[PDB]
């Protein structure tokens, strides 16, 4: 059939745009984690 | 009523010649059987000014002279003082006014209108 | 919707090695992988393999034999003709702008210069009689080469001489796909974008062309191989006696991308020019009016008709006109200015085609002057303004505009006659009892500045009115 030869193909062109979602979302990682360092040595300081 | 202001009005749409006859009418009450308005003369003014005749008024002529309440002394004479033979397209045009309604020359009405005719032929 | 279906089919038979297992059993004992190879080309990854199978795949659309050598060099073949990328002699020439295409992702304009490189061969011929045939077209560039060549040494000027009043026209000589085509015309509308600089850096859309090659034709002529033009005029070009020559059938045509409505004189005008018959069978002749609205309306593509019904509309800054063409107007002849479409011009020597590009100039100006009334713009029933302006035909290559008086109540026609491609006269027709409005001298000038109805009726108002 053809219809589902599309179908991988309109699969395929997503996840693509998807895999470089988590790529991006790495780099927020790193930004989330240190954020809460300062958090924490701050409670600390004004406990 | 002028001639030309209702000409140029009737000029400005396409209209049929029917329905010109019948504006007319209804452009000016007093009509005065067409004598003192000099309408088959007002006509032939329009037509000389392009260097082609337009269709339109040479078919109005034509209606004109269908009816017999418009006598074809006048037609005659309008024209007969046009003359200046500028060019072949309005000759060949008059030409063939001309020769639609010669060889009837039928007169109704008064004997001074049949005075007058003899004068206009 | 389909998806769902095919979801539900999985899971089934999702309740492999067995399969490949079968599969070596067949092998060990069509074109549906060909589609989905090319419908999965568009997509390819870009490697070398890939763009391997890219230029495979258009072979097999082209019906070009895919034969490689090599993963970086490849070879088109065909009956006659043989292109390597990094027959019946070499490469022509190494021009740079099918490298353009290919060292980027421009393959679609690629795969059309295939095309067209093979169209230049769908001759009937013998595969020797053909070869000739190719042979003779080079005679015939050849030959148009030094005749611009010539019309260059006539004179120094500039190119716009070249194109529109000149021997021929603009050359741009063939190169891949592109064939050589001769620029004839551009229109001062067409010439300015939003004032156009036409230094030698001018594009080929700019305006339109003209191609002339080679096509097969159902009649034997008798056409030069070798090249007909070996002396020179000091200001002219003559053509020496043919026959090498001898009776081969094709015939040599003059291709328009677009077709021009031409008046019937035009056509008896041009077989008295040619001699060559232009339409094999008498068609129906209508006249332009309705040919040259439906052309020019090409111009700017809409899917929905405008419903113009003859009545015209044209917006200007301070002008909104009313535009009845009045087709089937009486001309002295009894008819009307019947016309006709042209797309294909034939021809037996290359001392034919002057003659035939000027009458193609001076029809397409009169065309686009009678057409520049013609606009898709609507300004409807607008009670202030609108004035009224009939368009009425005298003889060929003449017409005439009758128009209400702009101050006074008499009636007033100018009528244009067209000289030649850039030439125009125009006289005034006006009543007794009128002022003084324009001269014709002015009225040619705008004429032939602008080449357009309504910028003309606008100018004769701005000056009868400054009066």
């Amino acid at each position: 059939e053809n219809q589902v030869l599309e179908l991988l193909i309109h699969r395929d062109g997503e996840f693509q745009e998807l895999m470089k979602l988590a790529l991006n979302q790495g780099k927020i990682h790193h930004e989330m984690q240190v954020l809460e360092k300062e958090v924490e040595k701050r409670d600390s300081d004004i406990q | 009523v002028n001639l030309k202001q209702a000409i140029l009005q009737a000029w400005k749409e396409r209209w049929s010649d029917y329905q010109w006859a019948i504006n007319m009418k209804k452009f000016f009450p007093k009509g005065a059987t067409w004598d003192i308005l000099n309408l088959a003369d007002a006509l032939l003014e329009q037509a000389m000014i392009g260097p082609s005749p337009n269709p339109l008024i040479l078919s109005y002529l034509k209606y004109a002279i269908s009816s017999q309440m418009v006598s074809y002394s006048s037609v005659l004479t309008a024209i007969s003082k046009f003359d200046d033979f500028s060019r072949d397209l309005c000759v060949q045009a008059l030409l063939d006014i001309m020769d639609m309604f010669c060889d009837r020359l039928s007169c109704h009405g008064k004997a001074e209108e049949c005075i007058g005719l003899c004068r206009a032929l | 919707l389909s998806k769902m279906s095919s979801l539900l089919e999985r899971l089934h038979a999702k309740f492999w090695s067995e399969t490949i297992k079968l599969v070596r059993q067949v092998m060990e004992k069509q074109h549906l992988v060909s589609c989905l190879e090319t419908l999965q080309k568009a997509l390819k990854v870009t490697s070398l393999p890939a763009m391997t199978d890219r230029l495979e795949s258009i072979a097999r659309q082209n019906g070009l034999g895919s034969h490689l050598s090599a993963s970086g060099t490849e070879c088109y073949i065909t009956s006659d003709m043989f292109y390597v990328e990094v027959h019946h002699g070499e490469n022509p020439v190494s021009c740079p702008e099918l490298v353009q295409q290919l060292r980027e992702k421009n393959f679609d304009e690629f795969s059309k210069h295939l095309k067209g490189l093979v169209n230049l061969y769908n001759l009937p011929g013998d595969n020797k009689l053909k070869t000739k045939m190719y042979l003779a077209l080079q005679s015939l560039e050849q030959d148009l080469s030094k005749m611009a060549i010539m019309y260059w040494k006539a004179t120094n000027a500039g190119p716009l001489d070249k194109i529109l009043h000149g021997s021929v026209g603009y050359l741009t000589p063939r190169s891949g796909g592109h064939l050589m085509n001769l620029k004839y015309y551009v229109s001062p509308s067409d010439l300015l974008d939003d004032i156009i600089l036409h230094e030698n850096n001018v594009s080929r859309s700019l305006g339109m062309n003209a191609s002339v090659t080679i096509e097969g034709t159902s009649a034997v002529y008798k056409l030069p191989i070798a090249p007909l033009i070996m002396g020179s005029h000091p200001v002219d070009n003559k053509w020496t006696p043919s026959f090498n020559s001898v009776d081969l059938p094709a015939c040599f045509f003059l291709k328009f991308p677009q077709p021009i409505p031409v008046s019937r004189a035009f056509v008896q005008k041009l077989q008295n020019c040619t001699g060559i018959p232009l339409f094999e069978t008498q068609p129906t002749y209508a006249p332009l009016y309705e040919l040259i609205t439906q052309f020019e309306l090409s111009k700017d593509p809409d899917p929905i008709p405008l419903n113009h019904n003859m009545r015209f509309y044209a917006a200007l800054p301070g002008q909104q006109h009313c535009y009845f063409l009045n087709k089937d107007a009486p001309l002295p002849d009894g008819r009307s200015l019947q016309g006709t479409l042209v797309s294909k011009i034939t021809f037996q020597h290359p001392g034919r085609v002057p003659l035939i590009l000027n009458l193609i100039r001076h029809q397409v100006a009169y065309n686009t002057l009678i057409g520049s009334c013609v606009k898709r713009t609507i300004l409807k029933e607008d009670s202030p303004g609108l004035l009224q302006f009939e368009v009425c035909p005298l003889s060929e290559s003449r017409f005439s505009v009758s128009f209400q008086h702009p101050v006074n109540d008499s009636l007033v026609c100018v009528v244009m006659d067209v000289q030649d491609s850039t030439h125009v006269s125009c006289k005034l027709y006006k009543g007794l009892s009128d002022a003084l409005i324009c001269t014709d001298d002015f009225i040619a000038k705008v004429v032939q500045r602008c080449m357009s109805i309504p910028v003309t009726m606008r100018a004769i108002r701005r000056k009868a009115e400054t009066i």
